[PDB]
């Protein structure tokens, strides 16, 4: 049921690219699902600060 | 009937970018949240040593 290896529970990705504009902000992430894992997208969200 | 007849005889389109300058970016961000605590820590340390005058003058 649970892995006996070193491995993270929560990963934080900073944008690889961004485009702040007159009325919108756009950001790109490299969502790297590492090997021998699966990600449920329901556990993903954008942590915005401003 | 003749002479000239030889030839022939909106609302909102909502643009956005207009006449402003170009824009650029960088990723070396955000020490700044620490000073908000530096400032309010050192502010306490002022009052703390004003008290240390008073608590020695009262002796």
């Amino acid at each position: 049921v649970t892995t006996d290896r070193s491995q993270r529970l929560t990963l934080r990705f900073v944008p690889v690219d961004r485009e702040d504009t007159t009325y919108s902000y756009k950001a790109r992430f490299t969502l790297a699902v590492g090997d021998n894992r699966v990600l449920d997208m329901a556990s993903t969200y954008f942590d915005i600060r401003g | 009937a003749a002479a000239a007849m030889t030839a022939t005889r909106m609302p909102s389109s909502g643009s956005s970018p207009s006449v402003p300058s170009s824009i650029i970016a960088e990723e070396k961000l955000l020490a700044l949240l620490a000073e908000l605590e530096a400032l309010s820590r050192q502010l306490a340390a002022l009052t703390q040593q004003v008290s240390e005058l008073r608590e020695q003058q009262q002796q």
